[PDB]
């Protein structure tokens, strides 16, 4: 045992939760929901309480990191008497290895904490497990959807602890579990611990840098106090005479996400003047390096959803937009011939400058709306659902339409409109008997049926005039057509 | 109908006479046919003509097909199935299907149906070559143009390559030179006015005089199989009764590129042009190839009167540096965008 | 109205584990001799003939045609068993419990089965041909056959090397089943693919020896005694 | 049957020793000062191709060691599987142990490491100084953009400069003296600028004019058939297609330049070649010239180089020559 | 010409399976006096050396030296399509070419001719075995097998020390190490589990875990596995055949310290 060898992390890490410095509300509403999950399971989670907490019986915790998730969720479960049961990124976390391990300890009772403390009444939950499902963000290794139905079928508090929210890969806990989320602090929440900290290790801090200190480490608090450390071995004093170097030598590469990216680089402050010093290409480019799979993606959705502030005299709006979707088609161009064959890698950052970089600059200025998600990753997955059931209709009437996929969707389908459809409009229920005979004719089913009225657009859109004939047809003609033989 | 009424033979072809003098003097010498590439406008009556040469050379019951699966495996497990339409006599590919793996399939299959030969009764084994038909040869990738080029002169006793294809232009040189090349010209006006009068009166339509199949082929710019699909829905929705007085049925993404280029000329601004990125989603969402949207769209912009020569002249060009660009690219909206950015601001 | 009766499952389930790797659709017809199934390959290389007795009960009104797909046969086969069906059959059923299946509409035109002259006509044990088969298949991917002056020869080219296996006709009389025979009129010599002889070696379970069959222009026979034909077309040339 | 006779000579002059070597002087001087000083740092050899890299670094194997090089001297070419697997198992376990014959340093040719994914090198990036005191390594490449940063530093960077006029000269006179041959000395200055600086295309083009001869022991190799036998275009029509489009009329030079490209089969990708490099000395008395000038005929070229057309790209040529060559008047 | 006919056939294949996954490209020597053969590694570390002489063979007839390159991978293609009870017969020509691999039964005619395309090895022969090693031992297969896969479950180094009548295998890894220490006795009752062991100076040497893996392999042919060591010279693992021997030349790892 050791009291100097300490890291400065663990002889000053908060052994009370009124020592948790910012964030007062999450913390207190999570300590009132772990205090309420026993009353909230005896009427079997079906009567949201005050706050509508009581509805859910798994807790999520996230925010950016180094602000106090763990600390809280260890202290919150040392608090109440309970006892803590913690799986980390460190341990492999799979379906079968998660069934395995912890599922029996999800509705089991503790061995260890009978031993603990039973001759004095303290409180009837220190039996009871808290399983804390720290860092879910990391499942390298059934990381998500088994989790997720851990949280419907769990008997005990399950409290889960991530640092990115609106990751795609964690969209399950959506609304199975209740979630909290716990904010950057401020510089005065942590400005008494650390002052208290300066006075316990002699050395000195002037109170005015320290909101300094919190700006250069955005919200990671033991960044500071790393910081602070590492520096009171040689310079005790700390204060406005050195802190430029401070803040310059020790500042925070974080990776920056589709949205984050998309409004540094489409702002319009960057490509002045001034801020082509402060901000330079090489910065540019490395901000398309750090996620070169959304950026180009983000850029094409919302590059003409701004107002510029660089606009050249003469030059209007629709002119840079132009450029813009010029340079657009050019990067676009590189892309392709980059994930074509040769593997062709080393064509990177002129992909990063054409895609990103060039349109960015042409219409930088100051955004009008919010950042919006990226389409065409859901219009492409849309269209190759359409083209599988195109080919399919196609595959299926080659024996008598004699025409490529593309002829048939152009030419044929206004017409297999007219004569499908179109009975069933004016002649109603009594035109099933001439219907069937023309899809028996080119080996169609109900099936298809339900998928040639959907590819209309236009004028021409089936799926309303679906809803305005009667059910009574429609129950009629899957009947008819089940009954008789092909 | 279109399926209906179709020639079976060379002597029921009624339209370009001298092609089918031509065809019929390619069928004189079976054993001596070299290897075929049809080039022409599209839904001018390539496929029909292809299997009714087909029917002359070999015997009557090449018209019988039949549908089989093929399961194909790349280097990886991504297995792959492509759909093959087979006679006694002969087999059809659609090589398009797969998106850059056409070079696997060519390379398995033509060199499968090569080495081997047709035994069938219909004296045990003696037969002649066996026919391959490659529907849409011009969207054939450069890597798989060159595995069929290759496996021609190989085994030629056996295989006859018999492709077809419009817009002729993306097909190396190398596959343009070491085959024949026949060009399908569009039936004039005079002879798709008699087709369409044929149907007319075997399908027994109630026509007032000769000006409605004059207009549908004057609409359908030549198209035959567009033509009478046109006729069909016009009889159709006419309830048996074809007058001089009925509105032409464009199909509706004809609809929608003509209000496209109405919102275009209209309204030059950036609004506008978000509507037109999203009618260009809607668009190519539901499986229409983007080089026809385009090729639509600027033909319905120069169709437009209240431009002049100088902006017309502009829109052409880049309508051709686009489209350029949209043969070396995956990403079709990406340029379809950036054409009508700068249509926008041509215009003003 | 057909109904046949099998007492084991074991004369059926190595059958159709035989023959159901190459072809998937296999037309059956039922009268009062019994089954036989024809079908042909997809490039028409490989044409299948099935010839069952009903010696292996039986009933059939009159001659009629099935089709079905071996795969669910071979999934629902992994105890007597009898297979049903009635007039029209659109459903054929089975008993062990009932399993229905559904019929699928094939465009295979019957062709008629000859007996014609064969240059040469052999017969040897089916788990010899079989190994000697993966043996040479491992070398190359085309299996040259000639029959010449009384000797059988299987030819492997390569390209790390070349096999070649030679065999005489003997006889024997302490067991019966290694006996190899041979009826020679003129010198044959073919090729094959390998990978159809790879899976056709698979039948070697149903039965103890193979007979194969040469001629000049005509395909190659391979016969397995349940009767199974197999017309395997050569290689024209080069 | 096999003998040394009977290979291409551009293998059968490979250079034994390190004297065989013209040329890279400044190198071949500095390697010898190594290996005779007892010192070898980690070599890195960056180089156009066909210089002499690899038949250096043969000969350097060849004369630390001894007559059998590939014995104790590990070679990893572009041949060999090198993932981040291979540098793991194998060239880890040859530079941890002892040799097998006598007691020296350990050698290691790295030969086109250019074509090593990044992992490859990063994992090598460690290896190569962690076993420094028994093993070296020599890293020979063409493209010195492939190689990471870190790699690149930690071996001595040796560039291999293209083979000026006199070494290839010196080469082309040992080669005619151990051959019964003749060649001319305008063949000599045609064989020199037609080189550039590949010391293979020199070899080959030889062995090509001496089996065009017929008898190859008395008739002198002329530059007619050094010109024929790669259908090089000869400066005489060039110059004359040249200035045929810079001053004759449209029809004329079209036909002088179908009949110069037609007399003995000529290609427009050498033509085109041949006039930037006689029409880069002409002295343009402004700068728009130039800009276009270089530009179209880059257009040309890449156009060419896809095979579009084969009279239309000709006429561009003159049509960009003669739109050049008009902001000067 | 060059024709060795075997007495039985799974001997070559045995003999084969000792070097099987160890080496790739070997080149076979038939002189009068034997079948030689020396292959080196793939990282160039150890260099596996048979010889097999006229005894193992039922015939044997070579008028003059021949050189016979081919990969194992294709030889042992060739073995396995090969039945146990045939008799092996190896043919060569005048010149070196495709060397044929006969396998003939010896009830009913079989005759199974394979041929095999060599490979163009440069002719590099090898002398070693002409160096005086410092100490030279002897045990029974079994024991080193089982001490050698017992050891490297806890390293990839295995340090063997031969000092004053005894020998030491230490290993040295992560989870932990292990020393097994034997001691050279003789026993009458059974002469094969002795371990002889004859020292002039004792010797402290490193090797690889993997390779001692496979020449291990090996033991499946004898059963007393000969190890001579020397400082500054490679390590030799002999199993003695019926007929010849099979010799492994290991490259020791140097060490830092
Ligand atoms: N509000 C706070 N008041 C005091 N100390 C804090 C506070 N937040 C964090 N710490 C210190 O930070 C350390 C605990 O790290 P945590 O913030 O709990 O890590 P985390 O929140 O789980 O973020 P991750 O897991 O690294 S993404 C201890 O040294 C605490 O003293
Ligand atoms: N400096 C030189 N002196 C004499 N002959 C040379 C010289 N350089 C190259 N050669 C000739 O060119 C042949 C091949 O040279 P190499 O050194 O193998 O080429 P390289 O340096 O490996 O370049 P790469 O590998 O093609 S990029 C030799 O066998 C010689 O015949
Ligand atoms: N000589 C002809 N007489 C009548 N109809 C024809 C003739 N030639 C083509 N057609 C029509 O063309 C249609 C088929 O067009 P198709 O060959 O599929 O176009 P494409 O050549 O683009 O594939 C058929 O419906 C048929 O009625
Ligand atoms: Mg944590
Ligand atoms: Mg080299």
């Amino acid at each position: 045992v050791r009291e100097e060898d300490k890291l400065w992390t663990v002889k000053y890490a908060p052994t009370n939760l009124q020592q948790v410095c910012g964030n007062k509300g999450s913390v207190m509403k999570l300590k009132n929901w772990l205090a309420n999950w026993e009353n909230s399971k005896k009427n079997s989670f079906k009567h949201a309480g005050k706050d509508g907490s009581g509805v859910f019986r798994a807790a999520m915790l996230y925010g950016p990191p180094g602000i106090g998730k763990t600390t809280a969720a260890h202290l919150v479960a040392q608090e109440l008497g309970y006892d803590i049961l913690e799986q980390n990124a460190s341990d492999v976390r799979s379906k079968t290895l998660l069934n395995a391990g912890v599922k029996n300890a999800l509705d089991n009772m503790s061995v260890v904490g009978y031993f603990k403390h039973n001759e004095e009444a303290q409180n009837l939950n220190g039996k009871h497990f808290v399983i804390i499902m720290d860092e879910v963000d990391g499942m390298s290794g059934g990381g998500v959807g088994q989790l997720a139905q851990f949280c419907r079928k769990t008997s005990t508090p399950l409290i889960l602890i991530c640092n990115e929210r609106n990751l795609p890969k964690m969209r399950p806990f959506d609304r199975v579990c209740l979630d909290i989320q716990f904010r950057r602090p401020d510089a005065n929440s942590i400005k008494s611990r650390l002052m208290t900290i300066a006075i316990r290790e002699k050395f000195k801090l002037d109170p005015n840098v320290i909101d300094r200190l919190i700006q250069t480490t955005r919200g990671d608090i033991r960044q500071v106090i790393n910081l602070l450390s590492t520096i009171s071995t040689t310079t005790k004093t700390i204060n406005h005479e050195n802190i430029n170097e401070i803040s310059k030598a020790w500042e925070k590469n974080i990776a920056l996400k589709p949205f984050d990216i998309a409004h540094k680089m489409l702002d319009g402050q960057i490509y002045s003047d001034i801020g082509s010093r402060n901000f330079t290409l090489n910065d540019k480019i490395a901000l398309y390096f750090d996620d070169f799979d959304f950026t180009p993606l983000m850029i094409q959705e919302n590059y003409l959803s701004t107002r510029p502030s660089v606009l050249k005299p003469g030059q209007s709006h629709l002119e840079a937009v132009a450029e813009a979707a010029n340079c657009i088609s050019l990067g676009d161009i590189v892309e392709k011939k980059i994930r074509s064959s040769e593997q062709l890698w080393s064509l990177l950052p002129l992909h990063a400058v054409l895609s990103s970089v060039y349109p960015a600059s042409k219409v930088a200025g100051h955004m009008a709306g919010r950042i919006n998600f990226t389409a065409w990753l859901g219009q492409n997955s849309k269209s190759a659902k359409y083209y599988r059931l195109l080919q399919e209709i196609h595959y299926h009437t080659r024996l008598g339409t004699s025409t490529d996929k593309i002829g048939l969707r152009l030419d044929y389908l206004p017409t297999f409109r007219k004569r499908l459809l179109d009975p069933f409009l004016k002649q109603g229920a009594d035109a099933i008997s001439s219907v069937i005979e023309v899809m028996d004719d080119y080996y169609l089913t109900k099936e298809d049926w339900d998928s040639i009225m959907e590819f209309f657009v236009g004028p021409d859109v089936t799926t309303a005039i679906i809803k305005k004939i009667p059910a009574t047809v429609k129950s009629g003609f899957t009947r008819k057509y089940n009954s008789m033989t092909h | 109908w279109v399926d209906k009424y179709r020639p079976k033979s060379l002597n029921a072809l009624s339209h370009n006479e001298e092609l089918t003098n031509f065809l019929k003097s390619l069928s004189d010498q079976p054993r001596d046919l070299p290897h075929l590439l049809l080039y022409g406008p599209n839904g001018t009556g390539k496929k029909t003509r292809c299997m009714a040469l087909l029917e002359s050379i070999f015997g009557p019951g090449v018209y019988r097909l039949k549908i089989d699966v093929r399961q194909f495996v790349t280097a990886s497990n991504r297995k792959l199935e492509l759909n093959v339409v087979s006679s006694p006599y002969h087999l059809e590919i659609t090589p398009s299907d797969m998106g850059n793996n056409d070079r696997i399939v060519i390379q398995e299959l033509l060199k499968e149906v090569a080495q081997m030969e047709q035994v069938d009764f219909q004296d045990g084994l003696a037969h002649r070559y066996k026919c391959v038909i490659i529907n849409e040869a011009n969207s054939l990738t450069k890597d798989a143009q060159a595995a069929l080029r290759r496996t021609m002169e190989k085994y030629s006793k056996n295989i006859r390559l018999i492709m077809v294809c419009d817009s002729m232009s993306p097909i190396i040189a190398p596959i343009k030179s070491r085959c024949l090349l026949i060009r399908c010209p569009a039936p004039s006006d005079s002879e798709i006015s008699t087709i369409l009068s044929d149907v007319v009166t075997n399908e027994r339509i109630q026509l007032e005089t000769k000006d409605i199949l004059k207009r549908i082929a004057q609409a359908s710019n030549g198209n035959l199989r567009v033509s009478l699909l046109m006729l069909e829905s016009m009889a159709l929705n006419n309830e048996l009764a074809l007058k001089s007085s009925s509105p032409i049925i464009k199909p509706d993404w004809i609809i929608v590129i003509h209000k496209l280029t109405r919102k275009i000329v209209k309204e030059r601004s950036v609004n506008s042009l978000i509507e037109c990125r999203a009618v260009l989603y809607d668009l190519l969402a539901h499986c229409i190839p983007a080089n026809i949207i385009l090729k639509e769209l600027t033909f319905s912009l120069l169709d437009v009167e209240t431009l002049n020569t100088t902006n017309k002249s502009s829109i052409i060009e880049y309508s051709s540096v686009f489209d350029e660009r949209l043969s070396l690219g995956n990403k079709a909206i990406f340029h379809l965008e950036g054409f009508i950015a700068k249509v926008m601001c041509c215009l003003d | 109205m057909l109904e046949a009766k099998f007492e084991e499952a074991s004369l059926f389930k190595r059958i159709i584990d035989g023959f159901k790797d190459c072809v998937q659709l296999v037309n059956f017809q039922c009268k009062e001799d019994g089954i036989i199934a024809q079908a042909v390959d997809d490039s028409r290389v490989l044409l299948v003939s099935l010839e069952i007795g009903v010696e292996a009960e039986y009933r059939c009104d009159h001659p009629v045609t099935l089709g079905m797909d071996l795969t669910s046969l071979s999934k629902i086969l992994r105890d007597t068993l009898t297979l049903i069906a009635d007039n029209t059959p659109d459903s054929i059923i089975l008993l062990f419990a009932e399993y229905s299946l559904k019929l699928m509409d094939i465009d295979a035109d019957f062709l008629k089965i000859e007996e014609l002259q064969y240059d040469s006509t052999l017969s040897l044990p089916s788990s010899e041909f079989s190994k000697i088969v993966r043996d040479l298949s491992q070398l190359s991917d085309s299996i040259n056959i000639m029959i010449t002056k009384e000797t059988i020869k299987f030819v492997a080219d390569g390209d790390i090397g070349s096999g070649s296996v030679i065999i005489k006709p003997f006889v024997d009389m302490e067991h019966p089943e290694t006996s190899i025979k041979l009826e020679m009129d003129q010198p044959v010599d073919l090729t094959f693919g390998a990978k159809y002889l790879l899976d056709i070696i698979k039948g070697s379970s149903l039965s103890d020896r193979v007979g194969i069959r040469l001629s000049s222009e005509a395909p190659a026979l391979f016969q397995f005694d349940g009767f199974l034909q197999f017309f395997l077309a050569p290689k024209f040339n080069d | 049957k096999r003998s040394k006779e009977n290979l291409p000579w551009v293998e059968k002059y490979r250079p034994e020793t390190l004297d065989e070597v013209y040329g890279q002087n400044e190198v071949i001087t500095t390697v010898r000062k190594f290996v005779d000083e007892g010192k070898l740092p980690h070599l890195l050899f960056y180089g156009p191709p066909g210089t002499g890299k690899t038949s250096t670094i043969v000969a350097l194997a060849r004369e630390i060691y001894g007559k059998n090089y590939s014995n104790m001297v590990l070679e990893l070419n572009a041949s060999d599987d090198r993932g981040i697997d291979v540098v793991r198992n194998q060239i880890k376990d040859f530079a941890s142990t002892r040799q097998i014959f006598s007691k020296g340093f350990k050698l290691i040719i790295l030969d086109e490491a250019d074509a090593m994914t990044n992992a490859a090198q990063n994992a090598l990036r460690r290896v190569i100084e962690r076993y420094t005191k028994n093993t070296r390594f020599c890293v020979l490449a063409n493209y010195a953009h492939k190689l990471t940063p870190a790699l690149l530093s930690r071996c001595t960077r040796f560039r291999f400069q293209p083979l000026p006029q006199e070494a290839i000269e010196r080469r082309i006179a040992n080669v005619l003296v151990h051959e019964k041959l003749k060649l001319s000395p305008n063949a000599e200055k045609a064989l020199i600028e037609l080189s550039n600086g590949d010391m293979r295309r020199v070899l080959n083009v030889l062995q090509s004019c001496k089996a065009t001869l017929d008898n190859p022991d008395e008739d002198e190799i002329s530059d007619d058939v050094i010109y024929e036998c790669c259908g090089a275009p000869r400066p005489s029509d060039l110059k004359a297609v040249l200035k045929s489009i810079l001053e004759d009329d449209w029809g004329t030079a079209h036909y002088t330049l179908n009949k110069v490209r037609s007399a003995k089969g000529l290609a427009l990708i050498d033509l085109i070649e041949g006039i930037v490099k006689i029409l880069e000395d002409y002295e343009l008395q402004n700068e728009e010239t130039r800009v276009h000038l270089l530009t179209k005929l880059a257009d040309i070229e890449y156009s060419i180089s896809k095979g579009g057309n084969d009279q239309i790209q000709g006429s561009a040529v003159i049509g960009a020559i003669k739109a050049s060559f008009e902001n000067e008047t």
